[PDB]
């Protein structure tokens, strides 16, 4: 509870997960299963240039969720910046 | 009480199964705070100095807002209902008390019922009118010594002696409260206004940089807010659209006023006459017997959580109604909801309700709402292209300022612009040390610091740019397919195109607040700039370039430009599809100590789709055998892993190892891959990062990040527990437990030392 | 045979031909049930669930005063109301007969009824008397009363998403319930989607067969809410009505089924109307219908046995389980021996369980008469 404690725990947390990033597999399988089944996200938006990450979470969406998404009645959405781009900032003709 | 909330609920109208006990919630009505707190609510409205006829009362307003971070009301609660008077003015159409609620749980506010109050009539009391307003955040920027020597020349304004923190160049922020007393419903009989002038420093630290204290009787308006009303900008406002988009949808929600007020007169505690008797309404020149005005604001307001946030109450943070129409009971009401703004990450939500009959407004007000579960994810090196976020450059005034404060920053120390290399992509470039402010550059060229050690444990600390000397008067930078295809260009320039593009979304309000965010490989670095602000901008740049430096040099290259290894994608599903994740894995480790190479998964993006495999060229020749062989050889690792025990399969496979070997050594000349039966090399990689290679820079680039970030900087609050880094496959937690998992996979001297001392930090 | 909830919404409508056509008959009945029931809707418990009021004869009188269908089909309305109906058609049997409700209670061999049905079946198999009758009558009509209003406390209406909400409608499904139907579907696989949906959820929402009206006609219970996670899955597995299969491997088609929810307010015969049994209970203890009372043998609901074959119990303590607990297995409790003619005096014209049942029983020679309606649009069915 002491903020300026938990500051440099942060930090040096931080510092420590970038530094060792470049030596260590991304397990982006498992973090985007954080992003659908832990915290069950209904909008999924992509930054970038192309919906890389985009069609790598259909394809998650696929593969895996499958019955999961019919059972539980979980509505997803996966936008990217570029395609999507409209639908982001809420931009839509009467 | 845990039966009184079911009695609200089932009275107004209200039926989320967040309220009643299944499922995931059970939660409290916000609704329920009026009632609740219903006695500091009224209560203010009895005092000697506003002498009212309470009969002829009427609720004029009313509106939560539920202070941020706190959770809705649930049953086993206790709270504590504070209030106090915030204006009490006399308008034309009667006499107005303003009342601030204040319901409070553990000690600490959960949120704040707004309450405005009509004594219809005609008022001359002024010796009681006033008001305590909290006018608008403003933005004033200081531009000119004379701008500085006017809010200088102010008497209200007072200088801080914190320090000598010259204001010229910066802004302020003027949070102000202020406190006015009415005589003439024109003239401001007196008038104070106090506040702080905040300042934000490159580091994001907040500082009272000065303080307002204006004081005045006889007054027409406001002498300070004015000053600041012309010079400066308001702040943290709505930002609404050009297209209301209807939410409702062009079928009108209709609601009934019920007959008999009495059942939420129980439920409520308001038993005020005028809504039940015959006779006590009819005293009050009223309708007669009107239907309950927050009776009305909480069955429209169920609407705006069923169909705007979608029946998760948590996200309806605010709502406030006016109620200008007298609802008589069995009036049916029509309502509208419109989404027409956005303000940190809140739909604003226009909420409209009419008398089907009269269309005469009942109820008009705005609620926000937060959007439905988002997660940011930015995209990493490959997806790079020619002129990108290029368009949105010139469009957005804001990503317009990124772009330029990250370039700004490469041309004058690193002697390059990354908008150049972005717009037309040069297959070279060259960088010039000329006179004063050229010496400096190849100042920073001479100090990168590339890092490794000898096979006897010598730490040789070498040049990135070998050739950069005290002698060097340019340097340049080639690739056969465009600067903006070699790392060192291609990672800013991905991080500044992210960057903007999110930093534009954040200027029309669409970040939401508690939402999650992830970057892949590269990604990580801007997704972490863009949400939390770990770091300014040129640092990221800076931060980032270097990255991709040192996993340039990391690799080994001869005279022909010929790399030591690289990477490739690998699709276990075109194999068998009794192949699973964990099976390529075995082919891959088994590979690993037999053959002795350097092989390993480092990529894990599809569950049985997509992975990549870093290491030798052999290395990944005899790993595109072996599949290429089990592919054509038809298999089944479920029914061989019982027919044959474990050793059986595993020391059958290391036949087809050495077999699949020593055929890559028959092509001994540097190696060269190709396209497999699942086994695609990715054209363009010379290093196996995010491999267990890289830990050999590790050391230099922590360095490095240390010198680019500072603690000061960082809101944990917001990497709290909603970032997810490429290590820990889940949300960043400050837990003792957490820098285990980490240290566990990591092995962090930084993190030992850190976990020794745990209770140190208490 | 008696039916009862089972996609009918115009059960007041049958209300209607009755009242109008039989008069003489039934006015007396009508006018003391109602009033009945506007006594029991005015009991502190029940004010709650009818808002819209409880006055039939109201209703009856001018059109306009009838309230919506959506009000009507709930549980704490539908149950008795519809009882009423099923009452005024064996007492307009009888009595056109110019007979006694003893008279035509001999000249049977067995009633059953379909879940809410099942007691104005035991409660007909009591009266002998005309005055017997109407005994029985305010009986089983503020049996159903409470029994319908405890089961709506119990689980109430919760609001939807207004999206999903739209979707099972777009869909070809109904407005979301807690009874959902599968028809053309066989139990194996039907269980089997049941089992994969219920691997996702949480043990408090899962989902449950309700009841089983043939081999390949079902119902399922559980919340609306999950209920309807079962027909994303259904949707993905069955095919469009467009789709020719005339030149596809039998053993290769998509299946043609038909999901769909039910006009039903409330999950009967699941553990959500646990707390409900209870509170009946203390309502009804005053009347006891013991297994002695019943002349005529009356088949539970879950087991094909009778009611006789019980020590004189009071019989609202069965009857209100194989209702708010039991799952109806339907066609095992309608295996009548050696039967003939059944006839459906249950509601809803050719909705009626008369032609549910006719078809598991057409081949073996059973025929099927709807005292309901005096003609219709079924061939079947006289």
């Amino acid at each position: 509870m002491r903020p300026e404690v938990e500051q440099e725990l942060a930090y040096t947390l931080l510092v420590e997960l970038l530094a060792y990033q470049f030596a260590m597999p991304v397990r982006w399988i498992e973090t985007q299963d954080v992003i659908l089944a832990e915290k069950r996200t209904e909008r999924i938006v992509e930054i970038g240039p192309s919906d890389t990450l985009g069609g790598m979470a259909r394809r998650t969406l696929q593969s895996k969720y499958e019955a999961y998404d019919a059972a539980t009645s979980v509505q997803r959405q996966i936008l990217c910046y570029c395609k999507d781009a409209k639908e982001i900032y809420y931009d839509v003709e009467p | 009480n845990a039966q009184a909330v079911a009695d609200f609920v089932h009275a107004v109208g209200n039926t989320g199964e967040a309220f009643v006990d299944r499922g995931k919630d059970f939660f409290a009505p916000m609704d329920f705070a009026i009632v609740v707190g219903w006695k500091a609510i009224t209560k203010p409205i009895f005092p000697r100095k506003i002498d009212g006829d309470l009969l002829k009362l009427v609720h004029l307003s009313n509106g939560y807002r539920m202070v941020p971070g706190a959770e809705p009301l649930k049953v086993g609660d206790v709270l504590d209902t504070t209030a106090q008077i915030n204006a009490v003015i006399n308008q034309d159409s009667g006499k107005m008390v303003e009342v601030c609620g204040t319901l409070k749980r553990d000690g600490k506010p959960v949120m704040y019922v707004t309450s405005q109050f009509l004594y219809r009539g005609v008022y001359t009391d002024y010796e009681n009118t006033f008001q305590r307003k909290d006018e608008v955040p403003m933005q004033l920027h200081i531009a000119t010594p004379q701008d500085l020597a006017v809010l200088r020349s102010k008497e209200w304004f007072k200088l801080d002696d914190q320090h000598d923190i010259e204001l010229l160049g910066q802004t302020l922020v003027f949070r102000l409260q202020s406190l006015v007393r009415f005589k003439n419903k024109n003239v401001y009989s007196s008038v104070q206004t106090i506040g702080q002038v905040l300042l934000e420093l490159p580091t994001k630290e907040i500082i009272q940089v000065a303080s307002v204290d204006y004081e005045a009787g006889e007054s027409h308006g406001n002498p300070v807010i004015d000053y600041l009303q012309r010079h400066g900008s308001s702040i943290e406002q709505p930002v609404n659209f050009e297209n209301p988009i209807p939410l409702s949808g062009k079928t009108p929600l209709e609601l009934r006023a019920p007959a008999s007020n009495e059942n939420y007169a129980r439920v409520s505690g308001d038993y005020n006459p005028i809504h039940v008797s015959r006779v006590f309404s009819s005293y009050a020149n009223l309708p007669g017997t009107i239907t309950h005005g927050m009776y009305t604001s909480a069955a429209v307001r169920s609407l705006v959580e069923t169909w705007a946030a979608e029946n998760n109450i948590g996200r309806v943070r605010s709502y406030h109604v006016n109620m200008v129409g007298m609802v008589l009971p069995n009036d049916a009401i029509t309502v509208k909801l419109e989404h027409v703004g956005m303000i940190a990450g809140r739909k604003i939500i226009k909420v409209d309700a009419r008398n089907k009959d009269t269309d005469e407004s009942v109820l008009q007000g705005e609620a926000e709402v937060e959007q439905p579960v988002t997660a940011y994810v930015f995209t990493g090196q490959g997806s790079q292209e020619q002129g990108m976020g290029m368009d949105l450059y010139a469009t957005s005034p804001v990503a317009k300022e990124v772009w330029d404060r990250a370039d700004k920053h490469f041309r004058e120390n690193y002697g390059f612009s990354i908008i150049d290399i972005v717009k037309n992509n040069p297959k070279e470039l060259t960088v010039h040390f000329g006179g004063p402010r050229g010496k400096i550059i190849r100042q920073n060229y001479m100090s990168m610091t590339f890092e490794t050690v000898n096979a006897d444990g010598s730490i040789k600390t070498e040049k990135i740019f070998k050739e950069v000397d005290e002698n060097s008067t340019s340097y340049t930078y080639r690739s056969p397919s465009g600067l903006l295809s070699a790392t060192q260009f291609t990672q800013p320039a991905l991080t500044l195109m992210e960057k903007a593009s999110f930093e534009d979304m954040r200027s029309k309000g669409l970040v939401q607040r508690d939402s999650t965010f992830a970057g892949h490989s590269l990604g990580e670095y801007s997704a972490l700039v863009a949400l939390a602000d770990v770091m300014p901008i040129e640092s990221l740049v800076s931060v980032v370039f270097y990255r991709g430096l040192t996993m340039q040099v990391a690799v080994e290259r001869d005279e022909q430009g010929r790399s030591n290894y690289a990477m490739c994608a690998v699709n276990p599903s075109r194999i068998s599809p009794t192949f699973t994740e964990q099976a390529l894995q075995y082919v891959v480790e088994n590979i690993a100590e037999v053959t002795g190479w350097l092989l390993e998964i480092v990529n894990y993006n599809v569950a049985n789709m997509q992975y990549v495999a870093a290491g030798d060229l052999r290395a990944l020749d005899t790993l595109a055998n072996v599949l290429n062989i089990l592919k054509m050889q038809k298999i089944d690792i479920q029914a061989l892993m019982q027919s044959m025990s474990l050793e059986d399969v595993r020391a059958h496979l290391v036949e087809i190892i050495q077999e699949c070997r020593k055929q890559t050594e028959a092509k001994p000349q540097p190696v060269q891959l190709e396209r497999g039966f699942a086994t695609i090399p990715l054209r363009g990689i010379d290093v196996p990062f995010h491999s267990t290679f890289l830990r050999s820079g590790v050391k230099p680039f922590r360095s490095f990040l240390l010198k680019k970030i500072n603690k000061t900087t960082i809101d944990p609050s917001k990497l709290i527990g909603k970032y997810i880094p490429n290590v820990t496959a889940k949300p960043f937690e400050i837990s003792k437990e957490y820098f285990e998992e980490v240290h566990r996979l990591t092995g962090s001297p930084k993190i030992a030392n850190i976990l020794a001392n745990w209770d140190k930090y208490e | 045979i008696f039916g009862g909830q089972g996609n009918i919404e115009e059960y007041f409508d049958e209300l209607r031909e009755i009242y109008t056509t039989y008069p003489s008959f039934v006015e007396d009945l009508i006018t003391s049930i109602a009033e009945l029931l506007q006594s029991l809707a005015r009991e502190w418990d029940a004010v709650k669930q009818y808002p819209k009021g409880l006055d039939i004869l109201q209703w009856l009188h001018n059109p306009e005063s009838q309230p919506d269908t959506d009000y009507l089909v709930s549980a704490p309305v539908s149950f008795p109301l519809i009882g009423l109906v099923q009452l005024a058609h064996y007492m307009i049997t009888c009595k056109t007969l110019g007979r006694e409700p003893g008279e035509l209670l001999e000249r049977f061999s067995g009633t059953t009824g379909h879940s809410q049905g099942i007691v104005v079946a035991a409660a007909i198999a009591t009266a002998r008397t005309w005055d017997e009758f109407a005994t029985a009558a305010k009986r089983a009509v503020e049996l159903l009363f409470w029994i319908g209003l405890r089961s709506q406390q119990a689980y109430p209406r919760t609001s939807l998403a207004p999206s999903t909400l739209q979707d099972s409608v777009e869909n070809g499904e109904g407005t979301p319930t807690p009874m959902l139907s599968i028809r053309d579907l066989t139990r194996s696989a039907v269980q089997e989607h049941i089992d994969a949906t219920n691997q996702h959820l949480p043990e408090d929402r899962h989902i449950g067969i309700s009841l089983v009206n043939s081999a390949r006609n079902f119902v399922v219970t559980g919340p609306p809410i999950s209920l309807y996670g079962l027909n994303l899955r259904l949707r993905k597995v069955k095919a469009p009505t467009g789709l020719d299969q005339n030149r596809i491997p039998f053993t290769q088609r998509k299946a043609r089924f038909v999901n769909r929810f039910l006009p039903i307010t409330a999950p009967f015969h699941s553990p959500y109307l646990a707390g409900a049994h209870a509170h009946i209970l203390g309502d009804v203890d005053d009347m006891k219908i013991p297994a002695s009372s019943l002349v005529i043998p009356v088949y539970d609901t879950k087991t094909g046995q009778d009611l006789r074959e019980l020590g004189d119990e009071d019989i609202i303590p069965e009857l209100v389980r194989m209702i708010t607990y039991d799952p109806v297995n339907w066609e095992t409790a309608t295996v009548f021996p050696d039967a003939t003619h059944i006839v459906d005096f249950g509601p809803g014209g050719v909705s009626g369980i008369g032609v549910l049942t006719n078809r598991n029983k057409d081949g073996t020679g059973v025929r099927v008469i709807l005292a309901g309606a005096i003609d219709g649009t079924n061939t079947e069915v006289g």
